[PDB]
């Protein structure tokens, strides 16, 4: 019939718009994004966040490896409105209670800016990092 | 031609059972009321879907609440965190095993029930010797079978919980000696009114629609030969039991993401 | 006299309904053999039994391992010991709900489509059609819907568990970020072949037998009017999926005890 | 009638078992803000319970970060029914155990003062504060 | 065809399902027996593992303590392909990290001799062992 | 038909058109092989990995144990992205988890090297390699 057709395309037209608006109110990054050089970075993933204190201001985005002296490098991603961060500044990695994630931690290193300091801006590099620990060189200072 | 007109021949077929299944339910609920002979009929209803399906709730509710006790327990108690069982077994319950577990064993027996009853009433001359007599069908057999579906189910998914709850709760304290205090007071401390507990009533409603409507348009639209209400009833199952797991999906990614 | 003798009369009852089933099938197995008039009649009902069922297995195996996988890691997390998720994920399965979670949606959507077609059959008289042409509606009918169905139970349980301990390895190892070696190389010593593996075998094949008995029994001494089948049908989920629930207690308390 | 009692039955064992989930398993007054600037919180992420000598008092609404200073504020959010704390005050972010989540714990200043104390009202800040630990540096310490 | 095709499929994946099962989840030698007395077994069960340098090489048998003298009697079973084991080895009951199982560990001799010391073989009695260290004593050390 | 072909074009497409959008939304390698010869491998199993500070660059899939020496000897399985790694570089089997499972770090050999330092190949053998180690021989150091 006819009715059976205006209601089959109403009634998917209902349907696929309720899923089609749920699924888009259930799942954007004004970022910019540097770089670090680490020795140790274990325990990180390609997911672990920045932060300043304790507050999360980005995520760790790459872990990429460099293939020509083996020294791990990170890629990070800072929000914009933190801008202001000095050349000298800091790096750690750090874990998130006694057991938890590392997360990749900061340091703003202002210390007394009197002649003028570097602003990181999009693709920069953080020259002062801070390698993990590990369990062994801990024991292997301690017992000895 | 054959893969280009046979798919389009195929797909056509499905906008008619769209288009058959939404008027069937704008006629059954959309009508002139009667409130003292729709409400007698209302109360078998309510027997045969919902009472008869007690048995099978209560006992299943309370094996799937002890087997996340006994594998909850084993592989917790190295670390000895076993007074975190109650954060485990109440909250598999309350936000997915509740409402997804209690609404497969609903379109098991009930949903299977319903189409093959409005099935072999439509074989067997029930629906064409009673809409003869100026008694309208979609309002005396569909009517008070919809109604009666979508009260019965948000009652048997806390009829589920509460035993499952009660079913961790019998070889935690009881049966493997976790302390009686420790346990249920951190249960209580992790379970919101708002995030664990109304939205697994939400998710019972939207479920409970979803399985009746598939339930009765499955054994209203079916060929009325042998094998006809055989392959409606297999139909029933598979169909209404995948939108459980398919918007099951959708609901837990807007209200625990 | 009525406390006393009704009870008296309505457990008699009982006995004969235990000795009907019994005479059932002895005269449905215990047969002159027929290899090829039966065998393209297995191919049909293996079909039916199996092949529709397959979907609902899949998609509510990956289910039940997601959400072992996601209430499985958080409660494990505080400890750092997320690299024994799959201890527990592919243990509940192999041991507990790989048999009988498959057993019930089995019972479902199979136990109720030969109950729901075999009491149809007999009340639109092409039971007693069959019968008065010299051909033996126990051996046409009864007997390859009873080997169609004491062989796809097996076979759907190991594709329940392969996606549930897969689906359990899906927001363990992709989603969460455990590693790939620590987690697989934990679930491989706590799993052995005799307790863990042929154990579950030895589970489906009982649970496979004692469905398809009770299936084809109330679908075949049903009274044939309209709610004689509707309440067959119920009679087959709840009694069949009992006897899966009773004789999953006594086993796995022999097996793993 | 058979039926009716059964339904009877089946209305109040489904009444039976929700007051069992919401007592059994379940066991908002007005309140007044307050502020207060660390240095490094630990975890304490928002609605992680405030506590005056172990009993929760209020909840942490807001987190963030300080512009051209980058040194976290909270936003505490305490009952009108404690309305009499005096503002000599200190607050400190405590573990909960060892592997607890986190909460910040106030201590009120006992002094008996003669020279008129104070009284936290709204819109105050509780300055004298003390950041949270960090495993890195602790034992950091315990080596050298 | 169409009953006789989706038939195949389903014994088919139900035997590549079947595969994944086995292959995963699964990755008899004829063995000789050998005892040792002990002092006190940790947590010595039956079919806890022996190693050779962290090889595992069989299996505890039993777990019998002798009558009349009391200390536990253990009842080895190390496969018949190590047999060249001398008997002056070692013995000891350790433990999988902090929080894991008491399985055994067996250490070979290094000592070069001239006169001819032994070999081990079937029903032989290693001796020189050392029992399980226990927790409550241990901190009876640290704090006395 | 005319009628009954967009019916199925677009419905085939979408579902189609779908299946390579949510490909792309979602997402083995060669190696190569090598040894070594350790002395203790504590809770080192098959696949347990081998990374290069902190990033994965390897596996072990066999970790059978030599006749005559009785010194466990494991194979490694670098992939062949990493292709640089001298001869001189050290193993070490490092200790992640707490039940006892561990992993392999490499340190490379990387010392501004004189010669041309001798490329890993397929089936050689890494000849400085620390052993891992146990608590209950630490636990012994420290009170006796």
């Amino acid at each position: 019939k006819k009715n059976e057709i205006w209601v089959g395309i109403f009634l998917l037209a209902a349907l696929l718009a309720a899923l089609f608006v749920c699924l888009k109110a259930a799942n954007t990054e004004p970022t910019y994004t540097l770089y670090a050089t680490f020795d140790n970075i274990g325990g990180l993933k390609a997911r672990s966040p920045v932060s300043i204190g304790g507050v999360v201001v980005g995520r760790v985005a790459d872990i990429t490896l460099d293939p020509k002296t083996y020294l791990p490098r990170v890629t990070l991603e800072i929000e914009q409105r933190y801008n202001h961060i000095p050349d000298t500044s800091s790096l750690s990695i750090r874990t998130s209670g006694l057991l938890g994630e590392q997360y990749l931690a900061l340091n703003v290193g202002f210390e007394d800016p009197e002649l003028g300091t570097a602003i990181l801006k999009d693709g920069d590099t953080i020259q002062d990092t801070k390698s993990a620990m590990v369990l062994e060189d801990l024991i292997g200072q301690f017992l000895y | 031609l054959n893969a280009l007109a046979s798919l389009g021949h195929k797909g056509i077929k499905t906008l008619r059972t769209f288009g058959r299944a939404g008027l069937m339910l704008f006629n059954a609920l959309v009508g002139k009321p009667e409130f003292r002979k729709h409400a007698p009929l209302l109360v078998r209803q309510l027997y045969n879907v919902g009472v008869l399906s007690m048995l099978i709730i209560v006992v299943s509710g309370v094996f799937i609440g002890m087997v996340l006790g006994l594998q909850g327990y084993l592989v917790l108690t190295t670390y000895s965190a076993e007074t975190s069982l109650g954060m485990l077994v109440a909250l598999s319950l309350l936000r997915e095993l509740g409402p997804v577990v209690a609404a497969l064993l609903f379109a098991g027996r009930a949903g299977s029930a319903l189409t093959a009853e409005i099935g072999l009433m439509r074989a067997t001359e029930q629906l064409s010797s009673m809409e003869m007599m100026a008694v309208d069908p979609l309002r005396r057999v569909i009517s008070p079978r919809f109604w009666a579906g979508v009260i019965s189910l948000p009652l048997l998914t806390v009829i589920f919980v509460a035993v499952g709850i009660w079913g961790g709760s019998l070889v935690g304290v009881s049966w493997k000696g976790i302390d009686s205090g420790f346990f249920w007071s951190a249960m209580q401390n992790a379970v919101d009114w708002r995030m664990d507990l109304v939205n697994c009533l939400i998710k019972s409603v939207v479920f409970a629609i979803t399985v009746t409507w598939i339930s009765l348009f499955n054994g209203y639209d079916a060929i009325p030969t042998s094998a006809g209400i055989s392959r409606a009833t297999t139909r029933t199952v598979v169909h209404s039991s995948l939108a459980v797991l398919g918007l099951d999906f959708v609901l837990t990614a807007l209200m625990f993401g």
